[PDB]
RNA sequence: AAGGGCACCACCAGGAGUGGAGCCUGCGGCUUAAUUUGACCAACACGGGAAACCUCACCCGGCCCGGACACGGACAGGAUUGACAGAUUGAUAGCUCUUUCUCGAUUCCGUGGGUGGUGGUGCAUGGCCGUUCUUAGUUGGUGGAGCGAUUUGUCUGGUUAAUU
RNA sequence: GUGGCGUUCAGCCACCCGAGAUUGAGCAAUAACAGGUCUGUGAUGCCCUUAGAUGUCCGGGGCUGCACGCGCGCUACACUGACUGGCUCAGCGUGUGCCUACCCUACGCCGGCAGGCGCGGGUAACCCGUUGAACCCCAUUCGUGAUGGGGAUCGGGGAUUGCAAUUAUUCCCCAUGAACGAGGAAUUCCCAGUAAGUGCGGGUCAUAAGCUUGCGUUGAUUAAGUCCCUGCCCUUUGUACACACCGCC
């Protein structure tokens, strides 16, 4: 996947600040419907959590035409490496309420 | 004092005339001027399919239908007492909507 | 299974070894020898070409036909 | 790729554009009150709406 | 506010979000005797009850995998951000509702018993 | 073969027809680079199949990787990504070819191994539907009859649209 | 309820009073089938193919090509009608769409017509809409002539949808005026608001119904029986059948 890198850190970032996210099954949209804003398209982001779930980092389930994602607990130690964030950021998916 | 309209929809009328008589007795007991359950014309919703997933077959069609019952109230209340009559019920059912006075 | 042409073989880039677009005189001396690109994106940056006769930015595609 | 005539056909009108919300087929599709799915995979969650096979 | 749509096409959209739902979670909780859903929609917090049986999954580590189940909700079909909210109810009797019970029975021919 | 009963997808009594003509449309056949294909009472205005493109499989050409991940090379002395012009092309596919610019570790090259498929087999299957079959039909427990397969109950008769 | 027949049982027939003395459908057992669908599916097993790909995209073509055979239909063969003008009544129902662009349309003006340009209302018992539907009815022309029946074929022109209309999308106009005089052997539906005539919605739909699914509208002939034909259900009986009479031999 050809990807360029500042268009890869935008993806994990959100991946990362909740410990999910959502696409649609299209390759042919202009950009993501929540990201929306660095100029990604809808074929990255199927294809960034592809790489992701054959490593072991994500967990898939398939609806109707979406695809949803889960953080691991492999997950998130990685994000906190290549994301290069300090060792106490959790995602939302840890604590936000009680 | 306000001349306020709520319209109460739902699929079914065993579940929607139960929360359509609470609107009433609950605004009789608080003496307000409550026109009654004005009854709209029902809305039936009819897709026909083949009924088969292939085409082979006898040609049976498959008649399925909703309908939709709408029955509206109108009220002679201020804005603020008509909160607690509306927050009462809501039996997931019906879609209480209740609009505004002026218009 | 029909063979008209057997091969519409893929482009292989040149790779050329360094980037030497500059020069050394007198124990230093700056001197380009491609001519910059005026956009905004690469003002002072990237490179125009030199073709046969024309300079032409690669990254903002507008090329100077130098008659 | 590339970008000027990979999906540069117009998928306006048309039964090429318009694909089950379920399956994603083409054929067969039910458009009417917005439904937007097959003629099969209606039938699956027909009660799931809440239509009901009356007469 | 934003535009008004037709009681027609309302009450299809709203019978065909849960419809959605209901698939989904059946196969997220595919193994927590799932047995539909109870959706309470109001102009407000729409809470959405799940009847699962075994409640100790559908809550996650510490309530991980219920906390991370609304994030996909409101991500998804379209709710603002901190308003939808799911529950995890308990059946009683799970022996006698179908839609636990052939799950049930789809375990105990995955593990491999005749 | 005999005795009962039943149904306008059976007849009688009739009504409108269809079979004839013109066109519409669906199949077989022929033809074709292709005329994609399924189905032969229970196939043939059926696949909700009224296809200009898309649908679309089929035919003739041209891009693209949307080949995850692992391993070994290659590599900041730049792995590689785009592209104006001429030519080239059906084409404003940098698709190839000249020409040099640009991109910056994401890719690339191999060995594995995914992944996709309106590809095959409905005689490997699920589901769903049609039909046998719109008629009134079907089964256990205990007891009786039998060596047994099985049978009585589930019936001579009357009655009913109906083991009513 | 009343009378009649019946083992005076289950019931049936007639009759009174009544809106009605059998309104239509929906669901639908056991046991089956090599019935149809892998081209509904992120339902799926094995197999095949995977970069000069059976993946996917783009451009063009095909699915619609025609000595012929067959099936469902539409329009007809006219005077119980076509034509023109006037008159006058419906019922189902849809309508601006997450992605999604594509809504039903009043009224005013321009054009012969299809249509165009302006201004609105309607997310709908609110606006289109009192849905001024057709057949029918009333009056005129026609006059038994392949005729003013029938409108196939075909040329020229004008618009609309669309990225694009040629192999004609549809529609309008003026011309062209073909068989067809009620249908051989066969054969298909139907018994009451039914058959049939007659239009209007919905589905498909950017453009669009000779299709289908619903709705009203005008509204009968015949029959209240039978097992002769085609089959079905139960019982007795015959069998050399069990792949079960398309059997076996
Ligand atoms: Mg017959
Ligand atoms: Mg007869
Ligand atoms: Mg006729
Ligand atoms: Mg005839
Ligand atoms: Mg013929
Ligand atoms: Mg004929
Ligand atoms: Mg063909
Ligand atoms: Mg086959
Ligand atoms: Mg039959
Ligand atoms: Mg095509
Ligand atoms: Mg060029
Ligand atoms: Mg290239
Ligand atoms: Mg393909
Ligand atoms: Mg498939
Ligand atoms: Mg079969
Ligand atoms: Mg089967
Ligand atoms: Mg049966
Ligand atoms: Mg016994
Ligand atoms: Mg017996
Ligand atoms: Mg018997
Ligand atoms: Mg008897
Ligand atoms: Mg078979
Ligand atoms: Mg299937
Ligand atoms: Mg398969
Ligand atoms: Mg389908
Ligand atoms: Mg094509
Ligand atoms: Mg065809
Ligand atoms: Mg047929
Ligand atoms: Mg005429
Ligand atoms: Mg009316
Ligand atoms: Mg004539
Ligand atoms: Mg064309
Ligand atoms: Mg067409
Ligand atoms: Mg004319
Ligand atoms: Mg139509
Ligand atoms: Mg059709
Ligand atoms: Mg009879
Ligand atoms: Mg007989
Ligand atoms: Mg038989
Ligand atoms: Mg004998
Ligand atoms: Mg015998
Ligand atoms: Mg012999
Ligand atoms: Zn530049
Ligand atoms: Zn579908």
């Amino acid at each position: 996947m050809l990807m360029p890198k500042k268009n890869r850190i935008a993806i994990y970032e959100l991946l990362f600040k909740e410990g999910v996210m959502v696409a649609k099954k299209d390759v042919h949209m202009p950009k993501h419907p929540e990201l929306a804003d660095k100029n990604v398209p809808n074929l990255h982001v199927m294809k960034a959590m592809q790489s992701l779930k054959s490593r072991g980092y994500v967990k898939e389930q398939f609806a109707w035409r979406h695809f949803y994602w889960y953080l691991t607990n492999e997950g998130i130690q990685y994000l906190r490496d290549y994301l290069h964030l300090p060792p106490e950021i959790v995602p939302a998916t840890l604590r936000r309420s009680r | 004092i306000h001349r306020i309209r709520i319209t109460l929809t739902s699929r079914n009328v065993k579940s929607l005339e139960k929360v359509c008589a609470d609107l009433i007795r609950g605004a009789k007991e608080k003496n307000l001027k409550v026109k009654g359950p004005v009854r709209m014309p029902t809305k039936t919703l009819r897709i026909t399919t083949r009924k088969t997933p292939c085409g082979e077959g006898s040609k049976t069609w498959d008649r399925f239908q909703m309908r939709i019952h709408k029955r509206l109230i109108d009220l002679h209340s201020p804005s603020e007492i008509v909160k607690q009559i509306t927050s009462i019920s809501i039996e997931p059912g019906v879609e209480v909507e209740v609009t505004i006075a002026d218009a | 299974y029909t063979t008209p042409k057997k091969n519409k073989h893929k482009r292989k880039k040149v790779k050329l070894a360094v980037l030497k677009y500059y020069k050394v005189d007198e124990n230093g001396k700056i001197s380009r020898l491609r001519r910059e690109c005026p956009s905004d994106e690469c003002g002072a940056g990237v490179f125009m070409a030199s073709h046969f006769d024309r300079h032409y930015c690669g990254k903002c595609c507008l090329t100077y036909c130098f008659n | 790729g590339h970008q000027q005539l990979y999906w540069s056909h117009p998928r306006k009108f048309g039964q090429g554009s318009r694909s089950c919300r379920v399956c994603s087929n083409r054929h067969g599709l039910i458009r009417k009150y917005g439904l937007n799915m097959c003629r099969q995979c209606f039938r699956q969650y027909a009660k799931d709406i809440g239509f009901i096979k009356l007469d | 506010m934003a535009v008004q749509i037709s009681k027609k096409r309302k009450f299809v959209a709203d019978g065909i979000f849960k419809a959605e739902l209901n698939e989904f979670l059946t196969r997220e909780l595919a193994e927590d005797g799932y047995s539909g859903v109870e959706v309470r929609v109001t102009p407000t917090r729409t809470e959405i009850i799940i009847l699962a049986t075994r409640t100790q999954n559908v809550l996650g580590e510490k309530g991980r995998r219920i906390r991370e189940l609304t994030a996909v909700v409101q991500k998804r079909f379209g709710f603002p951000e901190g308003s939808v909210e799911l529950y995890a109810e308990k059946v009683a009797t799970r022996g006698l509702c179908a839609i636990a019970q052939a799950e049930s029975l789809r375990y105990k021919l995955l593990g491999g018993l005749a």
